[PDB]
């Protein structure tokens, strides 16, 4: 038992979720009890959808105690109901300490689709770990080997539901690969049925644009399709940059950049920013949003990386090679009080971080942007807003250098009372 | 044309989507000054609370979540001794605290954590300091307000015995809200009275068989049981919505002190015409509109009573996750005979009833609010209802606009 | 004479500068004090330019005062010609030198160069920077634009666009989007971009967008008469005016509206639940006509607030916005006095305002939420993102905007309330 | 390799970008806490203030300027009755303010306002409380940092009468400089020392044909001549800037006022190390790289004096809008042999001998400097070292880190 108060992830089920709500056509049945419905409010509020998630709940209850029956009805009724292209079933943490077995309820039920029962680890793995899992299960269970097509194309992977910026991440990344004659198959999670799913492996090979929710699948796809998949993730000028020379080794294509647009490397040569230089940012998110912003603020805007660590497990490696090379220790926690800690201890002008770190910030009076998830409404624009590619590096540049400007302004202004 | 005391209501069990009462923790906590409420549950129950929490998580809360481990699972062990040292580092990183709540959750039920036993040794290791109860909010037992029902259930077997004639205002209320009801009592001459809950633990009422209560919110059954219990006698009423429902409301208690007509009329009538005034702004929009609600949280009942009677509203379905015959009576006296009485549900069976009606409002949580707006239905989310002042005299008018609103807002944007 | 600490445009004479920087291959020549120079900064700065904008100034000083002056500025466009060798330039006066007694005409025909020379009239003591880029902009049109044969495709002019524009640089994006996106393509865009010859080849286009009317209006007037060009009338910020604009084209050309409505977020994100709360909101509106006019439909008609003030600091425009506010039962406020503005905003007292650099000092003062909608405003507001107010992703990042500071004051009212 | 005084210097006038006097009233009014600086003006020059004023434009602070309207253009009437019921709206809405400021403009002066009649004539209707001073920043008379030097000669006329032997530092510095300043004037045992300007208009100093007065800037030669009129006499030193010129500042002072050489090492020693360690840090990416100094300031040549000396930077070519020959003496006695010496400029001229020497580091204004950055030069802006703290001791690494600063990031943005 651990007391908790602020979690940076949900349960492994909220992962499954944003795989279903992501896609079309693809219904989620979840055995729990009557109760566990909450989390569709993530998805209708934060991401402000107009449609229900395509995700059912057997909803048991305490009258209840004496189940099995209940899945079933919950998986008959959205076939009934929905009649999607396939299905996936699988337990909440209230029903993993049950007996019903999902792969041999829906076994038995025997629907004319496909219904694939997912592992989740309730006790042991959090959301990100739901999402990747759910995905490579999907994946594994439809993807076949074949021919390439004619043209050459790539799938994008890990696209997901609650997914910081993905919507414009998924805009901005199609757009670069445009640029340079790479035509996008199909994009996974993010708007794919599962009858895409099985036309994946027709695309020539992979951008794994989210580690922590496409990595499984990408491997999959690698063993079962013959798919490399890119390893760099293009968020910010210079990780763009290797990530289209990473492409140009695999396709064969030369590198063609659209930069008519890119102002960041500008903005941050430009006399302004003069004052940014050596400015100490603390760094903490999730992995993947970590590493780039890291790149970004030594090798691009000229801070000094005082500090950097993420709270999903699952890239502790990556980012303890990474910090490495900035003279750091990676620090690996979920507890924001570990956090809080470590802050304090570097000390940093700036921090670059998620919406706890917001807080931590404002309690500190600190300046402070929001790089990676979980994140508020706020932070599911209606504007235009990737973090990948060159608008993403415009994008970047506005975000972080904003509240220092307010800092001088605020410091200053009050400096004249 | 206004009665329901013997329509047939709808009993239906199905996917069920509803909040849990560990929400109850979200605005129970903020009355009871005193108060921990430690969760012990799983992640889901921490992200839940979190969900449900928004801004709040970053004020430092009092209540918290335990959260159950591969470890705690896996048999015999001390489930008791782990609570144990995590209740003994809260408890010392936190002194203020005077009572300590150990919510029980669906996974801390299905594994069959005495948490009663553990809020008894607690109770033990923590005197005189501090008191330790024990009350489920799980899924499995409790629907959204009904954790507010099972923390005071909790508490009454505890509480002081006395027996002194007293007046007990039960549910946790807005201070404002508390303050003017608090005040309207005392200028009818009904004295003394407390609310269950205080707002710190050193001033909890006492109770004993000459006690007389009377409930502010529907969802409180079992309190009224445990209440009861004790030897506690109930003052029937329909519940302080609207000028009627107050009105109603302080009358049911006037009458059971023998308050003279004289004095009642003299306390109530400038209260009451404010009320009446400030609810015609919204007249306009709302008279003629159709109704539909969605079970949340036991108040839609007397809201659609309100909103029929008081803003010229016609009611559709209206649904109750819980249905308490004779709370609910006074309420269901005055509903319009038409009415669609539903108890639980089942969701898309329910949605396709609602397709069916086309109603011009609807009453429903979040998770429902968009996705109706999306297919042309205005919609008002119920959430808001358990933490805005509704009740009494002053927020009238501000309760009827929560339901304008969204049709003067419909009608705006096109 | 008036006590002045705060001042919402410039002299005129930057309105020129405005014009200048805007194009490419003109030199325009500024005859002042050693001390003029201070401008430079605003282009070099907060449009964070790479180049020294293209204007040369005579530097006159104290010693200065005698015959010597008049010949300075002779100097001053010679030096500019031989140096730069521009296609086009203009020349004009500081407010100290309307003082003098050296005229810009005469002079510069004395001088007689290879390409023309524009003079201009700068009233430095009863007009501003707004009115200075009309003028510049319209004199420059008016010396060059040619009666032409219409293109063979359907085309326009963007007309207004120029250098210390608020959101211009994006906003010439999206408009030439949303036109593209129905068949018709960009025959020119001035000030920005265009060179002197770009001007000369005005005639040929269909019709005039006419961007934004306090630096552009004169010019498309001289268009409509010289070039038998119409132009519209509806600028083309908010969903709604966004629509008649395309609407005013079809009448214009005759070609069908079509839209790209595939990444307009903004209708749903209002319509949307979370957006309750912002009906009835009061606003108060203040900035350059243009801008307010445009704000107060999205406020209104869009969003939901209740406009509880209008007013603007450009006098040009005290009868678009007199007309427009009186539809709202408000009384426009015609000021370029901050202080007038702080007195009604108080009076009004809104709940969110939507102004200019001062009116987020005011708000801050005032513990009030706020957000910018228009110049004069500092170097963030000219930002690396893509941030236009026209068109459908001008929508969006207007929601944006808007929201955001109501959602903060909500968050930081909300968790003081919690302590 | 060490000494310009025989140096011929290239005077030359042509296109200038220099800031002009007004500018100054930026700085200044901060030290001055009883002043305000009201400018007689046109638009121009209240959107000049604003500009250079940035974000204090909204800090209510003590300047403003009296716009010139097209009634104060035509002819003699009013422009005085005019300005007076200005000056009295802004005294009334303003009763702190002790000192009043007409700065004259450009417009000001062409127009031939009678600003000293003025001033006069305002004294007198505004007296005991408002004396009213009267001093040019126009363009068309002062660059920049020489309109403090306008003010400060207007103020010295009007000061008390004395004929005590006192130290004036003149020149206004930050609060943090001017005490360490006094601090160790004091520890040296040189008393009493008092600044022009002073903090209030109440503590002004004194002069007299006994006073001795040395300057902390090196734009002072107006008020060194109205000074010297008064009969006080100057202390020749090089500026206090960096650890060499500080302690040549200091030894100036004390050798004036007869303090052994055991008592100045005492006092010195500590800052003095402190000093030229925290330098060492900048001397890694500083030494041997060549420096460009546009003209702005009149610091450019004892700056250049620090940066070659203390920094081991090599000079180029250094301009200054304005070369006081005798004040200027003690720097360019320590200032490297080869440097070209400009005072003025001619704009296009000197940015094709800039090209030509293609510098590693070059000092400019805001106009200049990114467009330099977008041709391949690593750039300084030279108002930068008017704002921060810089002289003496503990400023003198921070000093070296203004300049070894863009460097470094040119050299880490590749
Ligand atoms: S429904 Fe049960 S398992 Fe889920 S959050 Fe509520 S108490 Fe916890
Ligand atoms: S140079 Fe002269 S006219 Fe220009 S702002 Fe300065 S004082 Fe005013």
């Amino acid at each position: 038992m651990k007391l908790t108060l602020w979690t940076y992830e949900g349960p492994p089920h909220v992962g499954a979720m944003r795989v279903a709500t992501a896609m079309k056509d693809l219904q989620l049945v979840l055995h729990g009890p009557q109760g566990a419905t909450y989390a569709d409010l993530l998805f209708t509020m934060i991401e402000r959808r107009n449609a229900r998630p395509p995700v059912s709940f057997s909803t048991f209850e305490a009258s209840h105690m004496g189940t099995a029956i209940l899945l079933k009805d919950a998986l008959a009724a959205a076939h009934a109901r929905y009649k999607p292209q396939a299905m996936a079933v699988a337990l909440t943490c209230t029903a993993e300490l049950l007996q019903d077995d999902p792969n041999g309820i829906s076994r038995a039920l025997n629907l004319p689709v496909p219904v694939v029962p997912l592992e989740l680890p309730s006790y042991s793995r959090k959301e990100n770990y739901g999402a990747d899992e759910t995905f490579r299960a999907l994946v594994r269970a439809l993807a076949v080997p074949m021919e390439r097509t004619p043209e050459v194309t790539c799938n994008l992977l890990g696209a997901t539901a609650l997914g910081f910026r993905h919507r414009d991440d998924v805009a901005e990344v199609t757009k670069l690969l445009a640029t340079m004659g790479i035509k996008v198959n199909v994009c996974a999670p993010l708007g794919a049925s599962p009858d895409d799913l099985r036309k994946l492996g027709q695309a020539h090979f992979n951008v794994l644009m989210y580690p922590e929710t496409g990595e499984s699948a990408a491997r999959h796809l690698e063993r079962a399709c013959k798919q490399p998949f890119t390893k760099i993730v293009p968020i910010g000028v210079g990780a763009t940059r290797d990530f289209l020379a990473e492409v140009s080794k695999i396709t064969g294509l030369p590198v063609v950049t659209d930069e008519s647009t890119l102002r960041q490397p500008w903005w941050s040569a430009s006399v302004d920013s003069t004052y940014l230089t050596g400015k100490r940012v603390f760094i903490f998110g999730d992995g993947t949003h970590v590493i780039a912003a890291a790149r970004i603020a030594a090798k691009e805007v000229g801070f000094e990386v005082v500090g950097m660590g993420c709270y999903n497990r699952e890239m502790a490696r990556p980012l303890r090679t990474a910090a490495a090379e900035y003279g750091l220790e990676a620090l690996i926690t979920d507890d924001y009080l570990e956090v809080e800690k470590a802050i304090e201890a570097a000390a940093p002008e700036l921090i670059l971080g998620t919406q706890m770190e917001r807080n931590i910030a404002k309690k500190l009076g600190l300046p402070c942007a929001v790089i990676s998830a979980p994140v508020h409404v706020q932070d599911f624009p209606a504007r235009y807003a990737p973090q990948m590619g060159f608008e993403g590096a415009n994008v970047l540049f506005d975000t972080w250098v904003h509240p220092l400007v307010m800092g001088l302004e605020e410091h200053l202004l009050t400096m004249f009372r | 044309t206004f009665g329901c005391t013997d329509s047939p209501v709808r009993r239906e069990r199905g996917q069920k989507a509803v909040f849990c009462g560990l929400t109850s923790i979200v605005w129970l906590h903020r009355k009871m000054q005193d108060a921990f409420f430690l969760v012990v549950g799983s992640r889901t129950c921490a992200h839940l609370l979190q969900a449900a929490a928004g801004v709040m998580i970053f004020a430092e809360p009092r209540f918290g979540t335990a959260v159950l481990e591969e470890q705690d699972l896996a048999g015999l062990a001390d489930a008791h001794k782990e609570l144990d040292r995590e209740v003994a580092k809260l408890l010392e990183r936190r002194p203020d605290i005077r009572q300590l709540f150990l919510v029980g959750s669906c996974p801390s039920e299905v594994l069959k954590l005495d948490l009663d036993r553990a809020a008894e040794r607690l109770s033990g290791l923590h005197a005189p300091h501090v008191r330790v109860y024990s009350y489920t909010g799980s899924g499995l037992d409790t629907t959204f307000t009904q954790g507010e029902d099972t923390c005071l259930a909790a508490m009454v077997p505890t509480l002081d015995t006395t027996e002194a004639a007293e007046l007990i205002v039960v549910g946790a209320l807005p201070d404002v809200v508390e303050d003017q009801c608090l005040s309207l009592l005392t200028q009818l001459g009904v004295g003394p009275v407390r609310m269950l809950p205080a707002r710190r633990s050193d001033i909890e009422p006492a109770v004993g068989p000459n006690t007389r209560f009377i409930l502010a919110q529907p969802f409180l059954g079992e309190t009224t049981g445990a209440l009861e219990r004790r030897g506690a006698k109930r003052i029937a009423a329909p519940f302080p919505f609207g000028e009627e429902g107050t009105t109603l409301w302080l009358k049911a208690v006037a009458d059971a002190y023998g308050v003279s007509a004289e004095k009642f009329e003299a306390v109530t009538a400038a209260p009451r015409a404010r009320a009446k005034k400030a609810i015609a702004a919204h007249l306009e929009t709302l008279t003629g509109k159709s109704l539909f609600m969605f079970p949340d949280s036991q108040l839609e009942i007397p809201l659609a009573r309100f909103l029929a009677r008081e803003c010229g509203m016609k009611t559709t379905e209206i649904a109750t996750p819980f249905l308490h015959k004779a709370i609910m009576a006074p309420d269901l006296a005055l509903l319009p005979s038409n009415t669609a009485l539903t108890e639980g549900q089942d969701l898309e069976a329910q949605l396709d009833r609602h397709e069916a009606i086309n109603p011009d409002l609807t009453v429903c949580g979040l998770g429902l609010a968009n996705p109706l707006e999306a297919k042309g239905h205005a919609t008002k989310w119920a959430i808001e209802l358990v933490f805005t002042p509704v009740h009494f005299y002053e927020q009238a008018g501000d309760l009827a606009g929560l339901f304008s609103r969204p049709l003067r807002r419909r009608a705006l944007l096109n």
